[PDB]
């Protein structure tokens, strides 16, 4: 019953900083960065719950949760075209052109953002390492060590090779080949029998393709 | 109006996929892509050889094309379908029908 | 004037709740009580407290509160918009299904991911007509009192066995179902024992387990 | 002499997680390379000529068993009390009666 009372305190508080800076949270991309990395050091999670302060009184929640949910559609309208894998990047641009070119600006951190709590779902959603950047999984599937070194080497090109595969990993031929007949079961890469010097495996979440997002929704 | 599908841009779109499920999804945008091909040039029946060379499934600037064997494979989803009639006991010839 | 401004308000307002943060801790210290069976009230406060204050954690002070009034709450009012939607489905959905219809319905105060999942735990020991449900691969299911997977797992057999094998995507038309749960249903049947593998490039088939019928 | 309905029966190729099935899987496994080296009378092979080979390749007819899972097989045998060796890497093999 102590702190109930300095709990209303501080919704005032808050209340009063929310109608001086609510457009900020928005207008302001390194702002609402700033805010939830002094959140962190405290120990409060200002998107832990719509039902939460911050949520309620900054629109914080309803950004990032409705941002969740964008996310998952764009990644169910293209789980066809990519396995279920996609880069950051093109995870961006069609998160854009879904909120309209009338503003409502999102960053590659937000992004990241919701996908780390579209985990609290459980088995689905997972961040991947590659290269610069990362890939976001949206259907469960695997993912060794073995299976995100040959994800990196695909970066670059779209695709990867045996050959290629062997000669920067020093595997042996069956270590390869395994790696690449996973991928390929999982829906993650397609054979191509008309490349130069060998079968080539192209990873359509790699190799930019991109137009277009229509009627598979 | 008439879209190029992403597939088409794709070089392993090129080469039947030895995994059933792509496979599957491959074949369902071949159908696709052929009918709206069909459509938009307004033809109602070509051969294979024509169909063989045409843009349809050749792909030059990708360099690639779909090999004989599986636009045979394409065909006679078409024609399990209802979308296709052979005009031929030798498979040669073929009518396509939007019906 | 706003540039800057806002930085400096900021830390005022964060000051301000760091200090909320100190005393909530010592709060926790403040319950050094020894038992636990029957829900308490003094404690239920304590939650709302933290959960206005995003420290909503007793992530050690579980055995000393459960999870949430509000979200006790959620669960039923939960339990009532997805009798429906579970229905058409054949009595399951995905927790991202779920999240994803539930938000969908609200164009604001939407629910957080952990919102949902904690209103969801607790929908169980409430007697509730539908159940959480998590599967040896951790994907998360929401499913109805009346429906059972087990009871499932028979007719799976069947129309497998009528198609000779099936792979997911396979089965997921023919029951008309979510990938993912004809997966799981799939590899429920293996579990069982109703089910065996064939893993390839081809992609993953089951077939019915013959290793128990000829020997 | 016939080729066990297991071997015409893909998801024999296949290590199965499930702990009733492996266990028949693995009885059949093993008496079925009990039967061949019967009608092929070699007795000294290694790892990657079992392989080529139709007992543990159903080549013109669609998978092969795995590389760890004809170990597994392989060790079941010696503890079963049929299977020596030859090199200590792993390797080469063989079969009695």
């Amino acid at each position: 019953a102590q702190m109930s009372k300095q709990l209303d305190m501080f919704k005032t508080n808050l209340e009063e900083f929310a109608s001086k800076h609510k457009q900020e949270i928005r207008k302001n991309p390194e702002f609402r960065v700033q805010f939830q990395d002094m959140c962190a050091t405290i120990g409060v999670d200002p998107l832990a719950s719509g039902k939460g302060f911050w949520s309620e009184m900054l629109g914080v929640g309803d950004f990032y949760y409705e941002l969740g949910v964008q996310i998952i559609e764009v990644c169910l309208a293209l789980k066809h075209r990519n396995g279920g894998l996609i880069t950051l990047e093109e995870l961006h641009q069609q998160v854009l052109k879904g909120r309209g070119k009338f503003a409502q600006d999102v960053s590659q951190d937000d992004l990241i953002r919701a996908i780390k709590k579209l985990k609290a779902l459980g088995t689905g959603f997972g961040i991947i390492p590659v290269g610069g950047t990362y890939l976001i999984q949206s259907v469960p599937a695997e993912l060794n060590m073995d299976h995100t070194v040959v994800l990196q080497l695909a970066e670059k090109n779209g695709y990867v090779t045996v050959s290629e595969i062997k000669a920067s990993l020093k595997w042996e031929t069956e270590r390869a080949r395994q790696v690449l007949e996973h991928l390929l079961k999982e829906g993650l890469a397609w054979l191509d029998l008309q490349a130069p010097g060998e079968a080539h495996y192209w990873l359509p979440a790699l190799f930019t393709d991109l137009y277009s997002q229509e009627i598979t929704a | 109006s008439f879209e190029w599908p992403w597939q088409y841009r794709f070089p392993p779109f090129f080469t039947l996929q030895p995994n059933v499920d792509t496979r599957q999804k491959q074949l369902a945008a071949w159908c696709s892509l052929v009918l709206s091909f069909c459509r938009l040039h307004k033809q109602s029946s070509m051969t294979v050889m024509e169909a063989q060379e045409s843009p349809l499934f050749n792909n030059v600037k990708l360099q690639r094309k779909l090999p004989v064997e599986s636009i045979q494979i394409v065909l006679e989803e078409l024609r399990k379908k209802g979308n296709l009639e052979w005009l031929d006991k030798s498979k040669s010839s073929f009518l396509i029908m939007w019906r | 004037k706003n540039i800057s401004e806002a930085f400096e308000d900021l830390s005022k307002l964060m000051i301000k709740a760091k200090e909320m943060v100190e005393l909530s801790k010592s709060i926790a210290n403040k319950i050094k009580d020894k038992q636990g069976d029957i829900t308490e009230d003094e404690t239920i406060r304590f939650k709302s407290y933290l959960l206005s204050m995003g420290i909503a954690n007793p992530v050690t002070r579980e055995t000393y509160g459960s999870g949430t009034q509000y979200h006790m709450q959620l669960a039923k009012q939960l339990a009532g918009i997805l009798q429906v939607p579970l229905e058409e489905r054949g009595g399951i959905m995905s927790l991202t299904e779920v999240y994803c219809l539930v938000n969908r319905a609200r164009g604001m105060e939407l629910l957080s991911p952990e919102d949902l999942v904690n209103a969801c735990k607790m929908l169980e020991a409430l007697k509730l007509p539908l159940r959480l449900r998590v599967f040896d691969s951790g994907v998360m299911v929401i499913e109805l009192q009346s429906h059972k997977e087990e009871e499932m797992v028979a007719s799976a057999l069947e129309t497998v066995s009528e198609k000779g094998s099936l792979t997911s995507e396979e089965f997921a038309k023919l029951v008309g179902m979510s990938v993912l749960l004809a997966k799981e249903r799939l590899l429920l049947a293996e579990k069982m024992g109703h089910l065996c593998r064939d893993d390839s490039v081809e992609g993953l088939r089951f077939y019915p387990n013959l290793f128990m019928t000829q020997s």
